[PDB]
């Protein structure tokens, strides 16, 4: 699963099988680490109009 | 079943009978308008593409597409802050009650700022207000105008209207006692002078209870800004709508643009991005279409919301149902979510009663009318009186005027002019 | 701002009218140098209200204002055919 | 500036067409954007893949101009509405609207031809050299209450007045030029003064 932008912790409560979560856009907006089964929170990078 | 259309209701109609007014009450009614709509943004580019260079190249051999788009809504942004402006900022000056707030028995506190507010709003403008994506590129832009800046010009057209009436709206704001303002008012409505002066305790009653009736009517109504719900539901749709698309695949292998540069080389990948370009590119232009349509429609209802402040507000209208139904006497304007609330003092006649008439008087051979009011029979005797409220005079040479001889006028009735 | 963040202008304290509109009450102007402020609405104006007093205009003055209205468009005419295969 | 309103429809519709013709330059994917050079180079079972491609980008830019002018020309329609609205009010007639014919009361109006618009010129009387006065909503005289017919009474410190509204002109206070309706305990603010008698 790949992307660009910044990763923080999650306080989204993950049932043991969901491996990632999306927003209402229904695009990715949260994973699960493969490896240490933490989970992530998944926001743009900081961007807007000039 | 099948709709009633009202009521029926058959005037009491004849060739010599009028019905007059004894009575009249102080209605105060509601009247919402849209003014403004959300200043969305959408970064075109962004939002076909993300941040793709191999969709952005492509993407560029749609010639100036986005630019269009792009400029579209901009100028429809522009727009939303050309349509606060053109309603609210309709005074050059600030203008301010004084501390005193006695305007002889008028209750304005419902309507004017509560200074003990960090927001400065009115006690119904807090109501009203209390009543009523960035991922993808789709960004919102802050008005000009702040609702502290809009409730400030609520205020001082407020503050205006009652301390100088529509004077302020012409020229110089130029003081006057309130109730000597609504005494003009009722001369503006075809009713005299000494009926404010002589009913205005009644009058200042009947207003301040009505002012109350719209502080409880709108908090036990939550449909009752839906005209303004309706703005921002439309609005939020529409986003709700275009974010959606982009889960489209129109025909691609993927709605995602990185699964497809993840798996394909540019000969392959290109045709399944140009895909996504096309249903994405025509998404954008739908939505761009529609906020165009709507934004005229705002626009339409901010020119019409402009026309009801400098009539109504700042000045008294002699247009049928345009301030209100009833006879206008004034307005007031409230702050409200994107859209501005007037409230419409309008003089409702009550309590008429029928009374005998007659197109003229003949006296001394001669044919006398009224020269402001209508002359009527309580059963006895012929009176003249005003024709919006009954005041049942004496008919005289000084409120009569002669035309012609007895034998023209259909109708005429004999009686006795008098002569101080 | 609330608008984002603006570089190069100086924000100060003094109200004027609004020149360039940056957002959320603030405006920009070169004043010299580019400058920030919240942009005013007008000066204020206290009415000398009371329950018996009025202000009567002594003389009057003629004003002359222009107001520019829009009636037509340029009456373009593409022809479809032409402009897609020539 | 002063008729930037007239010049902003002209660079809107000059900026329309000259977008409407820089996308005869795009490909859309085509190998050219020239029509001729793709039917020089290739046969019609190729030629017509990259013309099909140039018809739909030029169609698609064509339906986006004519939209944009659709939606373009209703506000036009509106303003011209409006227009002819303060043609027929304001100069062939005097309004009684406020701010519909200028700023301050309407007297008239003349109309003046401009490029693709019109300008009206409106004439109004604006109340200047206001000056303070006492005032009360009715005079008390031998137990009645008089009001004014026309203006409002009015004391410049030692004397009552009956004056038009937009207009300081005292005059004096006398039966023709007031009216009586009920006695002096009902009115509030009722003052004291003599009502003359011709
Ligand atoms: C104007 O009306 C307001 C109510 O809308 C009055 O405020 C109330 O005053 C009474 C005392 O007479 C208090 O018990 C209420 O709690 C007050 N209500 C609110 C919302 O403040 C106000 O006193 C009136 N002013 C005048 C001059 O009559
Ligand atoms: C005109 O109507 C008003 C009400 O709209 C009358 O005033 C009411 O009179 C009743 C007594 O019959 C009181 O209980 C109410 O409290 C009064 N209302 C107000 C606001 O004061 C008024 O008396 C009527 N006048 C005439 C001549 O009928
Ligand atoms: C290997 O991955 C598992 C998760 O399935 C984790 O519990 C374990 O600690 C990992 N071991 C190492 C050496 O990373
Ligand atoms: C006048 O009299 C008619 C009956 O002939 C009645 O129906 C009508 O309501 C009366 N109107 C008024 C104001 O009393
Ligand atoms: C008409 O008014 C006069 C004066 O108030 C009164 O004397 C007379 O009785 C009234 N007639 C009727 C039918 O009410
Ligand atoms: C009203 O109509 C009646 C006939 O029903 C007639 O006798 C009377 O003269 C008419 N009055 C007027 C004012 O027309
Ligand atoms: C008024 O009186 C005259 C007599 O002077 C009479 O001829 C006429 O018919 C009367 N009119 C009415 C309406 O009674
Ligand atoms: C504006 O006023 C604040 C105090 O509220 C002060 O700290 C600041 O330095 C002032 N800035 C300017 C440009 O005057
Ligand atoms: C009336 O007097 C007040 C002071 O009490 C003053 O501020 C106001 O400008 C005066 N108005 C006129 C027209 O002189
Ligand atoms: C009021 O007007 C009268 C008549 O012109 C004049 O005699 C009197 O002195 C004036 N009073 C004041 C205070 O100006
Ligand atoms: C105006 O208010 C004062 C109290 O400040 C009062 O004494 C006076 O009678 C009032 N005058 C009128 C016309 O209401
Ligand atoms: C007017 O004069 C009467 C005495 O005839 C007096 O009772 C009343 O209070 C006076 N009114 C005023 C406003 O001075």
């Amino acid at each position: 699963l790949t992307g660009t932008g910044v990763l923080t912790e999650s306080n989204k409560k993950f049932l043991p099988f969901q491996q990632f979560g999306r927003d209402i856009a229904d695009t990715t907006d949260a994973v699960r680490d493969p490896q240490t089964l933490e989970i992530l929170d998944i926001t743009p990078c900081s961007f807007g109009g000039v | 079943y099948t709709m009633s259309l009202g009521a029926e209701n058959s005037v009491a109609y004849s060739n010599n009978s009028i019905a007059i007014p004894t009575n009249f009450t102080i209605s105060v009614t509601t009247e919402i308008l849209p003014v403004s709509m959300t200043k969305t943004s959408v970064d075109c580019t962004m939002y076909i593409c993300g941040d793709s260079t191999e969709c952005s190249n492509l993407l560029l051999q749609y010639g100036s597409f986005c630019t269009q788009l792009n400029r579209a809504l901009t100028g429809i942004a522009v727009e939303q802050d050309k349509n606060t402006q053109e309603v609210f900022a309709q005074v050059k000056q600030i203008y301010k009650t004084p501390p005193i707030k006695d305007f002889g028995g008028f209750n304005f506190s419902q309507i004017l700022p509560d200074p003990s507010k960090p927001s400065k709003r009115s006690p119904i403008e807090d109501l009203l207000f209390n009543k009523v994506q960035k991922f993808n590129g789709l960004t919102v832009l802050p008005p000009l105008l702040t609702d502290e800046m809009i409730a400030q010009y609520t205020s001082a057209l407020l503050a205006g209207t009652i301390t100088s009436g529509w004077t302020f709206g012409a020229g110089p704001a130029l003081q006057i006692p309130f109730p000597m303002q609504m005494a003009y008012r009722f001369n503006g409505i075809g009713v005299t002078q000494n009926v404010l002066y002589e009913n205005q305790k009644l009058i200042a009653n009947q207003f301040n209870s009505a002012i109350g009736k719209i502080q409880d009517s709108l908090s036990s109504t939550p449909s009752a800004l839906g005209k303004l719900q309706d703005v921002v539901n439309q609005n939020a749709q529409a986003l709700n709508t275009l974010v959606k698309q982009l889960s489209s695949n129109f025909g691609a292998i993927s709605s995602v643009l990185n699964d497809i540069l993840s798996r394909l080389d540019p000969p392959e990948a290109e045709v399944q991005i140009d895909r996504l370009i096309t249903g994405r590119l025509q998404s954008l232009q739908t939505y761009v279409t529609q906020q165009l349509i709507r934004a005229a429609e705002i626009r339409a209802s901010a020119n019409l919301a402009a026309t009801k402040m400098s009539e109504c507000v700042l000045g008294q209208s002699k247009r049928v149902d345009f301030c209100g139904k009833g006879y206008h006497l004034m307005s007031f304007p409230q702050s409200a979510p994107h859209g501005v609330v007037f409230l419409h003092v309008t003089y409702v006649p009550a309590q008429e009663k029928n009374f005998t008439t007659a197109p003229a008087i003949c006296h001394d051979g001669k044919a006398h009318f009224p020269r402001e009011g209508v002359f009527v029979s309580n059963g006895t005797h012929w009176f003249v009186t005003q024709r919006n409220f009954y005041e049942p005079q004496i008919i005289t040479t000084d409120n009569t005027f002669v035309s012609g001889n007895c034998d023209v006028v259909i109708g005429i009735v004999n009686n006795t002019v008098y002569d101080p | 701002t609330r608008a984002g963040c603006l570089i190069g202008a100086e924000h100060v304290n003094n109200s004027y009218e609004c020149d360039i509109p940056i957002g959320a009450g603030i405006c920009a102007s070169y004043q010299q140098s580019i400058i920030a402020y919240t942009m005013s609405l007008g000066a204020e104006n206290s009415v000398a209200y009371s329950n018996n007093s009025i202000a009567i205009p002594t003389n009057f003055t003629i004003s002359v204002t222009t107001e520019i209205l829009p009636v037509s468009m340029t009456k373009t005419s593409v022809d479809c055919t032409m402009y897609i295969c020539g």
